[PDB]
RNA sequence: GCACGUUUCUUACUUCUUCACGCGAAAGCUUGGAGGUUACAGUCUCAGGGGGGAGUACGUUCGCAAGAGUGAAACUUAAAGA
RNA sequence: AGGAGGGUAGUUCGGGGGAGAACGUACUGGUGCGUCAGAGGUGAAAUUCUUAGACCGCACCAAGACGAACUACAGCGAAGGCAUUCUUCAAGGAUACCUUCCUCAAUCAAGAACCAAAGUGUGGGGAUCAAAGAUGAUUAGAGACCAUUGUAGUCCACACUGC
């Protein structure tokens, strides 16, 4: 997948933060470009992430997949429910 | 027995002929088919059971029936064959020319001659076995 | 848990009420205009 | 009245008001049939085969 | 005809004929 | 006898037709609690389009009406469906070629609903030598669509007396035959069969729009 | 056609016609163009069999589309062969 | 000893696996599509003294109008095609004749 | 397969019952007591408590289920018309 | 853009009833061999050793069963077969 | 390497495979009208249905299977096999290339997966045809070939079997 590609490019070369409490962590602080949420998210953490967002007027990209897809997608063993890059590499 | 019309108009009705290799079908209906005027088949000239598709007894029903339709009202008819159909021979009969050539003979007029056997798209399995009939 | 979970829940969802309500009469002002 | 033709259905009401008593076992279901506006009766199956 | 003399009963029997014989046998020493 | 109880109709075609009465039937009188108006409706009768509208090819086309109310001894009707005759259908096949099949749903703008069915061939250039003219089947399934396309947005748009006006005129066949030859060389493109699935309710005005002045009848 | 056929010295209308792979000595059947796109001016080489995606440098437009076999030039665009050395 | 070099049918080695069958036209027996004996035959519905017959009465055949005739597509086993003469055996050395079309 | 060749779990009830009972009712067994997959969080945690009644390890979710399997063949066919059908709307 | 007409090329299923050597007991095969083999050697692998008894008996593995795989001999025959 | 593998491209090619939604006539069975004496089946008959309305004609309804003609010394698949339309999912070969890599290969005891029809187990479904069985013929006889029926099966899901 077009978006698979590039996570793995960041993943290589960029900074990057996966879970719920360090994502919204870096949102407070204004360092972060992106954020990737699963479509498992329960609704009520969901609507509190956009909201965060619009006030730090950060995209959001809306995976097509589960916390189970979206953690190996990152090469990992785990789940993740939200994923935050603060740095994009050499991708886009 | 009535229609109130011209005797040199003509009115139509729709004869059906069956005509398989055990009987013969001489039907005459409306242009609908909800209403029919007279029917009479080749097993009612006969007597031997083996003649009920002979050409002669097909010859003797189709007059029968120019007879009736005569006084009905009825002076010209489209026609329709049809074979058994669906599993089945699909080739008509003996007594199908017959029935035909005899209505004309008969003094009737003839219009739009049409088949109309079943004939199935996909269909399900026929008589005999695998090594068909011996 | 649950008492910050209620309060989140309160704000959240009467904002998005907000939200609905501006976006339908401004709609009705596009199509008046 | 407001459910389309062909759908899966249970704890129908046989009365208006009696509150559910068709296909209530531990599998079971009715299937819409059809809708008649005319009249406005519907038509269920069973789960025992019958037409109601 | 299409095959060669077969030289017996056509083949198909012969091997059925086999066939019962063996459950018969089998029966029998079942009994024991 | 059967025939002493009998009484005498006419059947009139709507008013997009040449010839008006193009029937005659009969019907049990009334006798008690049975009212023959109500057998008489929704019978289905049936035409042959070269007698209704009229030297082409019609003369294999057969159309049929539905009565819908019956107005003294005259019998009212509407389109009900076409037909092509197995005899032309089965001529027209021929070997070494490829036969394309489109069924296309369409919906007029008073309600109905249509199914129709269509049937084309491939056809050899004049200057071919090669033994066979079979289609590629990336092309048969374009010319399915486009044809879809054409019948949709052209039906959508008319009442029912003007999209029956256009499936026995022909226009819709010349039209569909300009815009997929394009596509591939196509020979004898036609319209096999229309069906009609969904009718709306009755409406008296509107049939009696549709049939403008009635001829008189004879019967009685 | 009184000639006879050499085998290591394979005439011109005979060795034209062959796959390359089955000729005596195997080699190349594409080359490299001089590409001028409308606009901009500027020149750019163009593999002949191209299947990636070709832009000029400045305008960022499209210069051919993949095909299977020999790539198609733009409509706007006009080309020039490249001397092979 | 092995009579035809294509065994009667039409399916080449390394080309198919199976070929559905179809049933006798005569005798309802199945036989695969490829080997079966298929004649496509065109049908006069009346005979020429039947058909002057009906012209006279009829106002559409009356002018010069053509009757219509039966179209079908028959497949015959070969048991069924033999007995019928469709086909007849042949000698050796002319087995091998093909006629690709009609006459 | 080192402590008993086929009986598998039915291995406790002898040499009584008689073998086809025992392997018809070996397949729901194995079920009933499995682990399965939530979609709401996204584990291998769905266990049952009583029949039809499923609970989650992990998000601590209840559902109503099949007997002896969280979902049951019908009724996945039965979801998928019911979307399809109001979409249709 | 879609087909056709003309000349080349790679892959595939074929035909000659106006297809050559060669091979084979013959029927026939032939770029796709059953050819390039007493002028007998490119590489690997699976079967056969006169006809029957017999794919039978016994033993063992697999199968719910029906069966499947492995697999003899005592005797009897001058032919069976292409 | 006119040996193997991988890449990019024509979103190329094809009854190749898995999922949904629909479509077509036909066989069977019902419903509503019409008519009235036979219909069926065979070499010839009989078993069978029928004034309590069969067969036939028109219109419609229900359920299950099957995709005619086009269809070929044609295509796809390792083989067994694969034929209505539309929407989807992952694959496969051939071709093109001044892309990459650098012997990574051929064949194979043991071992694995798949494998027509019939057959087996548990649930569905049941229109047609039809092993077993019944009846009528034919025959010296006929446990057969012919006729009317008829159960398992024939269809789907999940497991076996490996002839
Ligand atoms: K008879
Ligand atoms: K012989
Ligand atoms: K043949
Ligand atoms: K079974
Ligand atoms: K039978
Ligand atoms: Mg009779
Ligand atoms: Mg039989
Ligand atoms: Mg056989
Ligand atoms: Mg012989
Ligand atoms: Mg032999
Ligand atoms: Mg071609
Ligand atoms: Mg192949
Ligand atoms: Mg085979
Ligand atoms: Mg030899
Ligand atoms: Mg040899
Ligand atoms: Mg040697
Ligand atoms: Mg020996
Ligand atoms: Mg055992
Ligand atoms: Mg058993
Ligand atoms: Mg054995
Ligand atoms: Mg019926
Ligand atoms: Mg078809
Ligand atoms: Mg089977
Ligand atoms: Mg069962
Ligand atoms: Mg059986
Ligand atoms: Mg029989
Ligand atoms: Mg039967
Ligand atoms: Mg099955
Ligand atoms: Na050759
Ligand atoms: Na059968
Ligand atoms: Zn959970």
């Amino acid at each position: 997948d077009t978006i698979n590609t590039k996570i793995q490019l960041v993943m290589k070369s960029g900074k990057y933060v996966l879970g719920t409490q360090q994502s919204l962590k870096t949102l407070r602080q204004g360092r972060s470009k992106l954020v990737v949420i699963s479509a498992n998210c329960p609704p009520i953490r969901k609507a509190e992430i956009e909201y965060y967002c619009t006030l730090s007027k950060t995209p959001i990209h809306h995976y097509s997949g589960n916390n189970l897809d979206l953690g190996t997608a990152c090469g990992r063993h785990f789940r993740a429910c939200v994923l935050s890059i603060t740095d994009v590499g050499d991708s886009d | 027995y009535g229609s109130s019309a011209g005797k040199d108009q003509l009115v139509y009705g729709v004869v059906h002929i069956y005509a398989s290799f055990n009987d013969t079908f001489v039907h005459v209906t409306d242009m609908s088919g909800r209403e029919t005027f007279c029917k009479v088949t080749g097993g009612m000239k006969v007597k031997a059971d083996r003649d009920e598709s002979s050409p002669y007894a097909a010859m003797m029903a189709a007059q029968d029936v120019v007879a009736r339709c005569k006084e009905c009202g009825i002076n010209a008819l489209h026609v329709k064959m049809r074979a058994t159909g669906g599993v089945g021979t699909k080739s008509p009969g003996p007594g199908a020319q017959a029935a035909l050539r005899a209505l004309a003979r008969a003094g009737m007029k003839i219009g739009r001659i049409e088949d109309v056997t079943p004939v199935p798209t996909d269909s399900t399995r026929r008589k005999g076995s695998r090594r068909g009939r011996r | 848990e649950q008492v910050r979970d209620r309060i989140v829940r309160a704000f959240l969802i009467e904002e998005q009420r907000i939200v609905k309500r501006a976006l339908k009469a401004h709609a009705k002002v596009q199509k008046e205009k | 009245g407001q459910i389309t033709e062909g759908c899966i259905v249970c704890n129908v009401e046989a009365k208006v008001g009696d509150r559910g008593t068709l296909a209530r076992a531990s599998g079971d279901y009715c299937i819409i049939i059809s809708h008649n506006t005319e009249t406005g009766r519907t038509r269920l199956k069973l789960p025992s085969g019958q037409k109601k | 005809g299409t095959i060669s003399r077969p030289g017996g009963m056509r083949p198909k029997w012969h091997k059925k004929r086999i066939k019962r014989l063996k459950r018969r046998r089998r029966r029998m020493r079942q009994r024991s | 006898e059967a025939m002493s109880r009998k009484e005498w109709y006419d059947v009139v075609a709507p008013k997009n037709f040449e010839v008006r009465q193009f029937a005659k039937t009969i019907c049990n009188k009334t006798q008690g609690t049975k009212i023959a108006a109500d057998f008489l409706r929704g019978r289905v009768y049936e035409g042959n389009l070269a007698d209704l509208n009229k030297n082409e090819d019609d003369a294999y086309r057969k159309v049929k009406f539905t009565v819908q109310e019956v107005q003294g001894r005259n019998l009212l009707t509407q389109f009900h469906g076409m037909d092509m005759t197995s005899d032309r259908v089965y001529y027209l096949l021929r070997k070494w070629c490829t036969t394309i099949e489109a069924t296309v749903e369409a919906k007029t703008a008073d309600g109905y609903g249509l199914r129709l069915f269509l049937i084309a061939f491939t056809k050899k250039q004049e200057n071919q030598l090669s033994k066979n003219c079979y289609a590629k089947t990336r092309l048969v399934k374009w010319v399915r669509m486009r044809a879809t396309n054409i019948i949709r947005r052209r039906l959508a748009k008319l009442d029912i007396n003007d999209a029956v006006s256009l499936l026995t005129r022909n226009i819709l066949r010349d039209r569909l035959a300009k815009r997929c030859n394009p596509i591939i060389p196509l020979r004898d493109l036609r319209i096999r069969k229309v069906k009609v699935i969904r009718t709306p309710k009755f409406d008296a005005q509107a049939l009696i729009a549709a049939h403008g002045e009635v001829p008189t009848s004879a019967e009685g | 056609g009184f000639f006879d056929s050499d085998l290591s010295y394979p005439t011109v209308r005979t060795e034209r016609m062959k796959h390359k792979r089955r000729r005596l000595v195997q080699g190349p059947n594409s080359y490299f163009m001089d590409v001028k796109c409308p606009g901009c001016k500027n020149i750019t080489v163009v593999y002949s069999h191209a299947t990636s995606e070709v832009k000029c440098n400045g305008c960022a437009t499209l210069l051919c589309r993949p095909t299977g076999g020999k790539a198609m030039l733009v409509t706007g665009c006009g080309f020039r062969k490249k001397p092979d050395h | 000893t092995t009579k035809r070099r294509n065994h009667g049918r039409a399916k080449p080695p390394c080309s198919r696996g199976r070929v559905r069958p179809v049933h006798c036209f005569n005798c309802s027996r199945l036989v695969p599509k490829d080997k079966s004996v298929g004649r496509f035959v065109v049908r006069r519905m009346l005979d020429q003294a039947s058909a002057r017959d009906v012209a006279e009465a009829s106002l559409i055949y009356g002018s010069g109008f053509p009757m219509p005739k039966l179209y079908m597509k028959q497949r015959y086993c070969i048991a069924c095609a033999i007995h019928s003469r469709t086909v007849r055996a042949r000698p050796v050395e002319d087995r091998k004749r093909r006629y690709t079309s009609k006459v | 397969a080192k402590r008993t060749v086929k009986m598998g779990v039915m291995g406790r009830y002898g040499a009584r019952y008689g073998s086809n009972p025992r392997k018809r009712a070996k397949k729901l067994e194995v079920s009933q007591h499995a682990k399965h997959f939530c979609s709401f969080c996204g584990k291998f945690a769905f266990r049952r408590k009583a029949v039809g009644i499923w609970r989650c390890d992990g998000c601590s979710k209840t559902v109503a289920g099949g007997a002896y399997t969280l979902s049951t063949p019908n009724n996945t066919t039965v979801r998928s018309t019911v979307r399809r059908l109001r979409e249709l709307k």
